C-alpha cells in the first residue's frame, strides 16, 4: 500500500539531552524521520529538548518544539498542533516511554492522535520484560531461566532460584540502565533497589548467567504486507556479560554456519511477528553457546537504536528513513534502495564486501571512584566505527580512530615488568575499557590464544588475528626500518598498521614511514559502500580506505571542493555540538555550490549520513588518513575548526604537509591554545588576566603561590582549587600552572565571528553557576540575567580586540569572569565552541553556516549578517550529568567537565526559561515540601534570603548546625538535622526516608568536600532535587514562580519574534 | 610463498595466494554474494565447470562439515576469495577450508581484489578464466587456457553430473538437535516422486521427503516411457548446472508427461526445461543470479520473498506461450522467476527453495499430487 491519507500531520517524539546509553543516534534517526516524512508531504511536528540537534533545525520541519519532554508539555503540544498521528520510535526510550504515558493519560484519545510505526501494545509487549518472555515461550524460542520481581523480597526469591551470579534487567529501561551483574547478595540488593526504582514499571527481570556465550544482534524491518528483511547481523567481540553498547562489535556475524545463521534469521522474524512490529524496524538480540549452537533470545527493542544507526552506516541501508515511510503505509517493495541510484527496491537483504568494526569510547578518567569494569549497564560515552576489507584492517583503523591516543595496539605494560603477566591476567579476566590493548600485551607476554580465550571468552577467530598482528609488530621491531621493503610494508598496510605505529616500532618518525610509502607508491584505494557487494552500481560516494588494487574514488576535476573534518567518536566535552557545526558547514557550502567532503567515523551522527555531504569518507580523523584523501581530492580548503579537539590538533601538521587549511590559521589557533602565547597576547592587548605562574618544584609553588594569592587553580602541563599553603602541598603530594582563583565571580561565554573586517557577536551567555564550575556543566542564559549592559559592553569590546589580534577567520569563543565590576579573561577558543548550537537556536542565526561562509571567503557584510541579535525571550541552557551511571562518584560540580548533554528552556522571563530548562533536565524538583540547607561559610550570608524565598513558596526547612546558627540569627528557625557523625537522626536517614523534596548543599575545601559527600550521594540515589551552588539554588527558587507547562512555542514562532 | 594466479579471458590478472591444490583450473568465472554458506555453494552441482568468486571477504570462518555438503562432491572448478582466515572457529567444523579444498583437489586462490573482480564481471558480464596455483604461474599460459575455454553457452552440463543409475532417497532434513536424520522407510512415505537428477541438491530432496515424498532419483536422459512405468504420484525436475537448451532428451520427455495429468514440478534448470517443453525460450544472462539476498515477487499474492539464486540463464518472458502464466519475477531485475501451466498441473520456480521448516511452492506440489491421487 502507498502513503496513508487519513493522516496529514505527524508528531515525532525526540530523545532529549544526550546521555550515556542514549545518544546521537537519535538525532540521526530523528532527522532521517523528518526528512522522510517531509519528502512525503506530511506536515511534521516534533519535540526535542536538546538544541544541538539537526532535527530541531527549523528548516527541517513544520513545527518544532524545543521544550521539556514531559507528558504534560507534550499534551500542550498536541492540543496546540492537533497532529493526526504520533511516531514514537525514533527517540530512544524517552520517546517510547513518553508515548506510553501520553496514552495512559488518555491524551492521545482526547485528541485523536493515532500512534504509528509501532502500537502501544507492541511496544509494551517488548518493553514489559515478563510479557516479552511469555511471547518467546509462546513462540517456542528459548530464554534464560528467570523470574520477574516487583519487590525486593520477590527479587531475593528469584535470586535463590537462579543463583549467583545472576543478571538483572529492569522493564522499560535500556542501555542496561538500572541493571547489572550480581555476584553476591550485597551487590544484588543494591542493583535491584536501583532498577526497581528506575524501572518506569517498577519491575525487574532476573536471569541466570549466560556470561561468556557469544552475543549477536540482528536488525530487522517488516512492512504491513508482511514482507520481512534482515538489514544487518552483528557479532559481538566482547561476550555476553558486557552490554552490547560497551562491547566491540562487528558486522556481519563471523562465526555462525549458514545453518545457524538461518535459524537466527527465522527467530528474529518470528520475534517481530509475535511482538507485533508490523511497520518498522527492530533489533533482536541473541546469545549463542559456542559449544553447541544453542540459541537463546535475549530481548528486542521495538524501535531505532544505537545498533540500527550502526547497521545503517555499516550497510548503506537507511533504516530509519525506510521505517519512517513504512509508518505511513508504504511497503518495502514500493520504496527504492537509496544508494543504488534508486535502481533497486528497499525490499532485499544487504550484502557487504568488507568488515565493519565498532569500538566503544569511555571517559573513565573523568570519574574518580567509579567502578571501571565493564558490565551489563552501559558506561561508554560514545563510539567509533571503521570499515576495512579485512577484520584486521577493520579493527586497526577503529583503534586509530578512537581518539584515545592509540595508533593501534600500543602497549600498556612493560615487557620487563615481572608483575605484568599478573596485571594482564587481571585486565583480561575482568574487562575494563583497556582490555583490547591488554590482549595484545598478553600475546607479547607469552600467553597463548587458549589462555586469553579462557580469561576472556572472546572468540578465538578474533584472538588469532590480534596475535598475528603482534608477531608482525615484533618483526617490524626486529628488522627495523631497513627491513621495511615494499612487499613487507604493503603487507603491513594491508593488515591496517598505521604509519605511526610502524614508526614507533622501527623507532623512526611517522613522517618517515609516510615518505617510504610515497617512495614505494604505496597508497590505499577507496571502495564504496553500496548495500549489495558490488552486485549493483552506486551513484553515491560513501567511501572507505583500503589497500587494494582498484580505486573507486573518481574524484571530480570539475568543482571547488571543501573538506570538513569531523570529531570522531563523541566524548565528554566533545559531543554532538561539534558535529552539528560540521553538518552546517557542509549544508551551507553545498548549498553555496561547493563540492563538500566530509571526513568522520562516528556512526551515530548526521555528519556520517551520506545525505549530508557530496562526498563522505568514513575514516579515522588522523593525519595519515586525512592526507591520503587530500592527496587525491586536491581540495580548495579544509575546515579544522568545527570538529572539536580532534581536528584542531591536526592543524599544524596538515598545513606543514601543505594542506590548504582555511579559516583561523593553525598558528593563530596555537596562539590561543598555548597559555604562554596567550598571556602575551593579553599583555599586548593590555587586558586583564588573573595572576599566574608556572611552577616546577613544590617549594617554588608555595612561594610563587604567595605572590599569586590563594585561592589558586592548579592546572598541570585534571584541575584543582587550592585554598592555602597546606592545601598547596597537600595537593602536591597527590599530584604545573598556577592561577589565582577568581572567587565569587560570574562566568560568561561569548560566541563571535570575525571575517577580518568586522566582528559579529553571536551571543553573550551568563552562567548561573559561578566561575570554578566548568562552563560545560553550568546552566546559562541568553540574554544575561544579572550582568549590567555596561559590563557586557566591556566584554563585547575585548572580544573584538581579541578577534582582530588573533587573526580569527570564522568562529571564536571567549570566556570571561566578572568580579567586582571587573572583567577578567579566562580563555579564548579560536574555533567553534559547544555553545554554538544553542546560541543559533536561541538567536535564529546559524552561526556555523555563517562562519563557514566566512571561512570560505564570503564576508559578513556580503552575507548580510552584521548585527548582534538580542532575542525578545529568554533562552536557558541546562545540562545532564552522568553521575547516576557511576554511584561511586561524588555528584559534585567543579572546574572539570562531566556533563554528557544539554537541554534548552524558552521563556518570557528568566524564571520561565529556567523552569523549562530544569524540567527538561529531568529534575525531580517539587513546588512544595521540606528543604534541607547545609551551606559553606561564605554562603552563610546569602542563604538567609534563600531560606526566606523557600519559606514564602511554602517549604519547610531543615538545616545542619552552622547553617542553623546563621538562620537563627536572621530570624529563621529551621528544623535542626544531625550531621551523620553528630548522631540520629541525621541527614542520610532523613534523605533516605523521603523527608526532603529539595536540597541545597554547598562546600568549599577538599576535606570539607570529602566529608559532605554523603549528602550528595544520598540525594542522588533517592532522587531528591539538589543544587550544589548558591546561584543554582536561587535560580531554582525563581523557577518556583513559574509553570513550565503553561505555554509552549515552536522555534519558527520564536524566530518569527525576532526583529 | 605458494603463489597462485587468476587470469580472465580479457587479460585481467589477479595475483594472490594458493590455498587449495596445486594445478590449474579453467571455467566461467562467477561471483556469489552470499555471506555464509560457502560450503554449500562449493558442493552444488549447479557450479560445475565454474570458477566461484565470493564477495564476502572472509571465507572459511566456520571450516567445513559433511552435513554442509549439498552433493557427493565439490562441483566448483575453482575458488576465488579475498582472505582465508587463520582458523576455523565453529563447533560443527571438522576440517579447515584449505585442507578440504586440497582433499577435493580444488585449485583455489586467496588474497586478491575480489571486489574489483566482481565489478568487472558485473560491468562487462561473465568471463572465462583460468587459475594457476604453483611454483611459477605462467600468466601467458593462463590467458591461453582462458581464451581456449569453449564456454558454457550451449553446454549441456546436466549430463555430466547426473547419476549413473536411478536410486531411492528417503532422507529428510537436518536439525540442530538431530543433525541429519536416518533415512525413512518406504511405508513411511505416502507419495512417490520420481526425480530427474539434472545435478540436484541434497536440500531439495530432503525437503520433498519432509513432505511425505518417497523419491526415485533418475538420471537425466531417462525416458518418460520408462518413468511413466513406475506410476509416480509426481515428477520433479531438479536444479543443475549449465545451459538447458541442449538437453533435447529431457525436453522431449517432459512434453510427454505434459500430455498426462501427472503433476510436474521444476526447480531452477528444471524450471527452464519445463519452460522449453512448454514452448518458451531461454536466454543466457549477463552475469546471472548468484547469492542469497535476491528479492522475488509472487505476483499473485503481492508478497516478496528473499531467495537463493544460482543461475546463468533465464526464461524469456516475452516468448512465453499462453499456456504459461507468470508466477514470480525478480525484484532485482524483473526477470522471470516462476511459471505455471494454465492448462496443466505443472509449474516451476527459478530460485532454490529452502526449509524453515519454497513451502508454498512445495506445498502446492503436494496438494497437486493429492488432488491427482484423489482422482
Ligand atoms: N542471562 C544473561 N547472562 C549474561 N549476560 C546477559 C544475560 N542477559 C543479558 N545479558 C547481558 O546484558 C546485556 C543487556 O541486556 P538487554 O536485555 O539487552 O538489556 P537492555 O535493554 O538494557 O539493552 C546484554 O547485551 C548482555 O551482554
Ligand atoms: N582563575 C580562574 N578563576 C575562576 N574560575 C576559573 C579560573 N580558571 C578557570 N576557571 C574555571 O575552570 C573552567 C575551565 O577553565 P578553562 O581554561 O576554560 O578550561 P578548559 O580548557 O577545560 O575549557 C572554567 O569554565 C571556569 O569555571
Ligand atoms: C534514558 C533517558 N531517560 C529515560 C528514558 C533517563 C534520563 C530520560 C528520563
Ligand atoms: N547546572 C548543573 C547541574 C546542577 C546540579 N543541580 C547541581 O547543583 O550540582
Ligand atoms: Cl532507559
Ligand atoms: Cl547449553
Ligand atoms: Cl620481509
Ligand atoms: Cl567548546
Ligand atoms: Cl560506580
Ligand atoms: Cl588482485
Ligand atoms: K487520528
Ligand atoms: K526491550
Ligand atoms: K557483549
Ligand atoms: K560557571
Ligand atoms: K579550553
Ligand atoms: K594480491
Ligand atoms: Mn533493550
Ligand atoms: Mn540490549
Ligand atoms: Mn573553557
Amino acid at each position: 500500500m502507498p502513503k496513508r491519507t487519513d493522516i496529514k500531520s505527524i508528531l515525532i517524539l525526540g530523545a532529549g539531552p544526550i546521555v550515556i546509553g542514549q545518544a546521537c543516534e537519535f538525532d540521526y534517526s530523528g532527522a532521517q524521520a523528518c526528512k522522510a516524512l517531509r519528502e512525503e508531504g506530511y506536515r511534521v511536528i516534533n519535540v526535542n529538548s536538546n538544541p544541538a540537534t539537526i532535527m530541531t533545525d527549523p528548516e527541517m520541519a513544520d513545527a518544532t518544539y524545543i521544550e521539556p519532554i514531559h507528558w504534560e508539555v507534550v499534551r500542550k503540544i498536541i492540543e496546540k498542533e492537533r497532529p493526526d498521528a504520533v511516531l514514537p520510535t525514533m527517540g530512544g526510550q524517552t520517546a517510547l516511554n513518553c508515548a506510553l504515558e501520553l496514552e495512559r493519560q488518555g491524551v492521545l484519545e482526547e485528541f485523536g492522535v493515532t500512534m504509528i510505526g509501532a502500537t502501544a501494545d507492541a511496544i509494551d509487549k517488548a518493553e514489559d520484560r515478563r510479557r516479552f518472555d511469555v511471547a518467546m515461550k509462546k513462540i517456542g524460542l528459548e530464554t534464560a531461566r528467570s523470574g520477574i520481581a516487583h519487590t525486593m523480597e520477590e527479587a531475593l526469591a528469584v535470586a535463590a532460584d537462579v543463583g549467583f551470579p545472576c543478571i538483572i534487567r529492569p522493564s522499560f529501561t535500556m542501555g542496561g540502565s538500572g541493571g547489572g551483574i550480581a555476584y553476591n547478595r550485597e551487590e544484588f540488593e543494591e542493583i535491584c533497589a536501583r532498577g526497581l526504582d528506575l524501572s518506569p514499571t517498577k519491575e525487574l527481570l532476573i536471569d541466570e548467567s549466560l556470561i561468556g556465550w557469544k552475543e549477536y544482534e540482528m536488525e530487522v524491518v517488516r512492512d504491513k504486507n508482511d514482507n520481512c528483511i534482515i538489514v544487518c547481523s552483528i557479532e559481538n567481540f566482547d561476550a555476553m556479560g558486557i552490554h552490547t553498547g560497551d562491547s566491540i562489535t562487528v558486522a556481519p556475524a563471523q562465526t555462525l554456519t549458514d545453518k545457524e545463521y538461518q535459524i537466527m534469521r527465522n527467530a528474529s522474524m518470528a520475534v517481530l511477528r509475535e511482538i507485533g512490529v508490523e511497520t518498522g524496524g527492530s533489533n533482536v538480540q541473541f546469545a549463542v553457546n559456542p559449544k553447541n549452537g544453542r540459541l537463546i533470545v535475549i530481548e528486542m527493542n521495538p524501535r531505532v537504536s544505537r545498533s540500527s544507526a550502526l547497521a545503517s552506516k555499516a550497510t548503506g541501508f537507511p533504516i530509519a528513513k525506510v521505517a519512517a515511510k513504512l509508518a505511513v503505509g508504504y511497503t518495502l517493495d514500493e520504496l527504492m534502495n537509496d544508494i543504488t541510484g534508486g535502481r533497486t527496491p528497499a525490499s532485499f537483504e544487504p550484502s557487504i564486501d568488507y568488515v565493519v568494526t565498532k569500538i566503544p569510547r569511555f571517559n573513565f578518567e573523568k570519574f574518580a571512584g567509579a567502578n571501571d569494569r565493564l558490565t551489563t549497564q552501559m558506561k561508554s560515552v560514545g563510539e567509533v566505527m571503521a570499515i576495512g576489507r579485512t577484520q584486521q584492517e577493520s579493527l586497526q583503523k577503529a583503534l586509530r580512530g578512537l581518539e584515545v591516543g592509540a595508533t593501534g595496539f600500543d602497549p600498556k605494560v612493560s615487557l620487563d615488568d615481572p608483575e605484568a603477566l599478573t596485571k594482564i591476567r587481571r585486565e583480561l579476566k575482568d574487562a575494563g575499557a583497556d582490555r583490547i590493548w591488554y590482549i595484545a600485551d598478553a600475546f607479547r607476554a607469552g600467553l597463548s590464544v587458549d589462555g586469553v580465550f579462557n580469561l576472556t571468552n572472546i572468540d578465538r577467530w578474533f584472538l588469532v588475528q590480534i596475535e598475528e598482528l603482534v608477531r608482525l609488530e615484533e618483526k617490524v621491531a626486529e628488522v627495523g626500518i631497513t627491513g621495511l621493503n615494499a612487499d613487507f610494508l604493503r603487507q603491513l598496510k594491508r593488515k591496517g598498521f598505521a604509519d605511526a605505529r610502524l614508526a614507533k616500532l622501527a623507532g623512526v618518525r611517522e613522517a618517515e614511514i609516510r615518505k617510504l610509502r610515497d617512495q614505494y607508491d604505496l597508497h590505499p584505494v577507496y571502495k564504496r559502500v553500496d548495500t549489495c557487494a558490488a552486485e549493483f552500481a552506486t551513484d553515491t560516494a560513501y567511501m572507505y580506505s583500503t589497500y587494494e588494487e582498484e580505486c573507486e574514488a573518481n574524484p571530480s576535476t570539475d568543482r571547488e571542493k571543501i573538506m570538513v573534518l569531523g570529531g570522531g567518536p563523541n566524548r565528554i566535552g566533545q559531543g554532538i555540538e561539534f558535529d552539528y557545526c560540521c553538518v552546517h558547514a557542509s549544508l551551507a557550502l553545498r548549498e553555496d555550490g561547493y563540492e563538500t567532503i566530509m571526513v568522520n567515523c562516528n556512526p551515530e551522527t548526521v555528519s556520517t549520513d551520506y545525505d549530508t555531504s557530496d562526498r563522505l569518507y568514513f575514516e579515522p580523523v588522523t593525519l595519515e588518513d586525512v592526507l591520503e584523501i587530500v592527496r587525491i581530492e586536491k581540495p580548495k580548503g579544509v575546515i579544522v575548526q568545527y570538529g572539536g579537539q580532534t581536528p584542531l590538533k591536526l592543524a599544524r601538521a596538515l598545513e606543514a604537509a601543505g594542506v590548504p587549511v582555511i579559516g583561523t590559521s593553525p598558528d593563530a589557533i596555537d596562539r590561543a591554545e598555548d597559555r604562554e602565547r596567550f598571556q602575551h597576547a593579553v599583555e599586548r592587548l593590555k587586558l586583564k588576566q588573573p595572576a599566574n605562574a608556572t611552577v616546577t618544584a613544590i617549594e617554588m609553588a608555595v612561594e610563587k603561590a604567595k605572590e599569586i594569592g590563594y585561592p589558586l587553580v592548579v592546572r598541570p602541563s585534571a584541575m584543582e582549587i587550592v585554598y592555602d599553603e597546606a592545601d598547596l602541598r597537600r595537593y602536591f603530594q597527590t599530584a604545573v600552572l598556577l592561577d589565582h582563583f577568581l572567587d565569587d565571580a560570574v562566568e560568561v561565554d561569548v560566541d563571535a565571528i570575525c571575517d577580518g573586517e568586522m566582528v559579529l557577536i553571536g551571543g553573550i551567555m551568563e552562567h548561573i553557576e559561578q566561575a570554578g564550575v566548568h562552563s560545560g556543566d553550568s546552566a546559562c542564559s541568553l540574554p544575561a540575567y544579572t550582568l549590567s549592559q555596561e559590563i557586557q559592553d566591556v566584554m563585547r569590546q575585548q572580544v573584538q580586540k581579541l578577534a582582530f589580534e588573533l587573526q580569527v577567520r570564522g568562529l571564536m569563543n571567549v570566556q570571561f569572569a566578572v568580579k567586582n565590576n571587573e572583567v577578567y579573561l579566562i580563555e579564548v577558543n579560536p574555533r567553534a565552541a559547544r555553545t554554538v548550537p544553542f546560541v543559533s537556536k536561541a538567536t535564529g542565526v546559524p552561526l556555523a553556516k555563517v562562519a563557514a561562509r566566512v571561512m570560505a571567503g564570503k564576508s559578513l557584510a556580503e552575507q548580510g549578517v552584521t548585527k548582534e541579535v538580542i532575542p525578545p525571550y529568554y533562552s536557558v541552557k541546562e545540562v545532564v550529568l552522568p553521575f547516576n551511571k557511576f554511584p561511586g562518584v561524588d555528584p559534585l560540580l567543579g572546574p572539570e567537565m562531566r556533563s554528557t548533554g544539554e537541554v534548552m528552556g524558552v521563556g518570557r522571563t528568566f524564571a520561565e526559561a529556567f523552569a523549562k530548562a530544569q524540567l527538561g533536565s529531568n529534575s525531580t524538583m517539587k513546588k512544595h515540601g521540606r528543604a534541607l540547607l547545609s551551606v559553606r561559610e561564605g554562603d552563610k550570608e546569602r542563604v538567609v534570603d534563600l531560606a526566606a524565598k523557600l519559606l514564602k513558596q511554602g517549604f519547610e526547612l531543615d538545616a545542619t548546625h552552622g547553617t542553623a546558627i546563621v538562620l537563627g540569627e536572621a530570624g529563621i528557625n529551621p528544623r535542626l538535622v544531625n550531621k551523620v557523625h553528630e548522631g540520629r537522626p541525621h541527614i542520610q536517614d532523613r534523605i533516605k526516608n523521603g523527608e526532603y523534596t529539595y536540597i541545597i548543599n554547598t562546600t568549599s575545601g577538599r576535606r570539607a568536600i570529602e566529608d559532605s559527600r554523603v549528602i550528595r550521594r544520598s540525594a542522588l540515589q533517592y532522587k531528591v532535587h539538589y543544587d550544589t551552588t548558591l546561584n543554582g539554588g536561587f535560580a531554582t527558587a525563581m523557577a518556583l514562580n513559574a509553570d513550565a507547562t503553561e505555554k509552549v512555542i515552536s522555534v519558527q514562532e520564536m524566530h518569527a519574534q525576532i526583529k | 610463498i605458494k603463489s597462485a594466479l587468476l587470469v580472465l579471458e580479457d587479460g585481467t590478472q589477479f595475483h594472490g595466494r594458493a590455498i587449495g591444490a596445486t594445478g590449474s583450473a579453467v571455467g566461467e568465472v562467477v561471483f556469489n554474494t552470499s555471506m555464509t554458506g560457502y560450503q554449500e555453494i562449493l558442493t552444488d552441482p549447479s557450479y560445475s565447470r565454474q570458477i566461484v568468486t565470493l564477495t564476502y571477504p572472509h571465507i572459511g570462518n566456520v571450516g567445513t562439515n559433511d552435513a554442509d555438503e549439498e552433493s557427493s562432491q565439490v562441483h566448483a572448478q575453482g575458488l576465488v576469495i579475498r582472505d582465508l582466515p587463520l582458523i576455523a572457529s565453529n563447533f560443527r567444523n571438522t576440517e579447515d577450508l584449505s585442507s578440504y579444498l586440497k582433499r577435493h583437489n580444488i585449485v583455489a586462490i586467496a588474497d586478491i581484489d575480489t571486489r574489483k573482480l566482481t565489478r568487472l564481471l558485473r560491468e562487462k558480464g561473465a568471463q572465462n578464466g583460468c587459475i594457476i596455483a604453483g611454483d611459477n604461474p605462467d600468466a601467458a599460459l593462463a590467458l591461453e587456457k582462458a581464451r581456449a575455454f569453449p564456454g558454457l553457452n550451449g553446454m549441456d552440463l546436466a549430463k555430466e553430473v547426473t547419476t549413473a543409475e536411478a536410486y531411492s532417497w528417503t532422507q529428510g532434513s537436518w536439525t540442530l538437535t538431530g543433525g541429519l536424520p536416518q533415512a525413512k522407510k518406504e511405508d513411511e512415505l505416502p507419495f512417490h516422486v520420481v526425480a530427474y537428477d539434472f545435478g540436484a541438491k541434497r536440500n531439495i530432496l530432503r525437503m520433498l521427503v519432509d513432505r511425505g515424498c518417497r523419491l526415485t532419483i533418475v538420471p537425466a536422459q531417462t525416458s518418460a516411457e520408462d518413468v511413466l512405468k513406475m506410476n509416480p504420484d509426481g515428477i520433479f525436475l531438479s536444479n543443475g548446472p549449465g545451459d538447458p537448451a541442449p538437453c533435447d532428451y529431457a525436453i522431449t520427455a517432459i512434453q510427454k508427461f505434459l500430455e498426462t495429468d501427472i503433476p510436474v514440478f521444476g526447480i531452477c534448470l528444471g524450471h527452464q526445461l519445463l519452460a522449453l517443453a512448454s514452448g518458451a525460450k531461454t536466454v543466457k544472462m549477463k552475469f546471472g543470479h548468484h547469492g542469497g539476498n535476491h528479492p522475488v515477487k509472487d505476483v499473485e499474492k503481492n508478497v516478496v520473498m528473499i531467495t537463493a539464486q544460482n543461475h546463468g540463464f533465464a526464461v524469456d518472458e516475452a516468448t512465453l506461450p499462453a499456456n504459461l502464466r507468470v508466477t514470480h519475477k525478480s525484484l532485482f531485475d524483473g526477470t522471470l522467476q516462476g511459471i505455471h501451466r494454465t492448462d496443466k498441473p505443472a509449474f516451476s520456480f527459478q530460485g532454490h527453495p529452502e526449509a524453515s521448516p519454497a513451502a508454498p511452492l512445495f506445498d502446492h506440489f503436494i496438494e497437486l499430487i493429492e488432488q491427482y491421487r484423489k482422482t
